[PDB]
């Protein structure tokens, strides 16, 4: 996948 | 000049350098060094966990980006821009970028690209401070980072 999107998804998880 | 840049760079560089070299930099911090120490401490706790919990994806993203020289670090600034392209900014995304930075910086050292860690830390700082300054300032900068990830007591 696109790394940015992937990173955002991880980031949104870490944000929790 | 920009203190936020300076402080962000200090924190991100230290984490990246420290993660890549395995050596904690004993040199005191610059200004907002209390904040930066705690930011770095926070970065270690949260960042290290991000790399552990998302190591497979980080490896995949690293293999995909194929970061092997200073130029490739630009490709990472692009990706970090892409992170924020949906308009959402939060500390989880920010720390994840820094965490991935540390992950990349580790890999960078295994390939005599230690020279690229400073550009790496720079590009991460630049993306954050250049494009998310308003959000950063609104979140009280690295104090907001420390507070956001502060582990509360009962």
């Amino acid at each position: 996948g696109q790394v940015g999107r992937q990173l955002a998804i991880i980031g949104d998880d870490i944000n929790r | 000049e920009d203190e936020l840049y300076r402080q962000s760079l200090e924190i991100i560089s230290r984490y990246l350098r420290e993660q890549a070299t395995g050596a904690k930099d004993t040199k005191p911090m610059g200004r907002s060094g209390a904040t930066s120490r705690k930011a770095l401490e926070t970065l270690r706790r949260v960042g290290d966990g991000v790399q552990r919990n998302h190591e497979t994806a980080f490896q995949g993203m690293l293999r995909k980006l194929d970061i092997k020289n200073e130029d490739d670090v630009k490709s990472l600034s692009r990706v970090m821009i892409h992170v924020f392209s949906d308009g959402v900014t939060n500390w989880g995304r920010i720390v994840t970028l820094i965490s991935f930075g540390a992950f990349v910086a580790k890999h960078l050292k295994t390939i005599n690209q230690e020279s690229c860690i400073e550009p790496l830390a720079e590009s991460i700082t630049d993306v954050l401070v250049r494009t998310k300054r308003d959000w950063l300032v609104k979140q009280r900068g690295w104090d907001g980072f420390v507070e956001f990830f502060h582990v509360e007591d009962l």
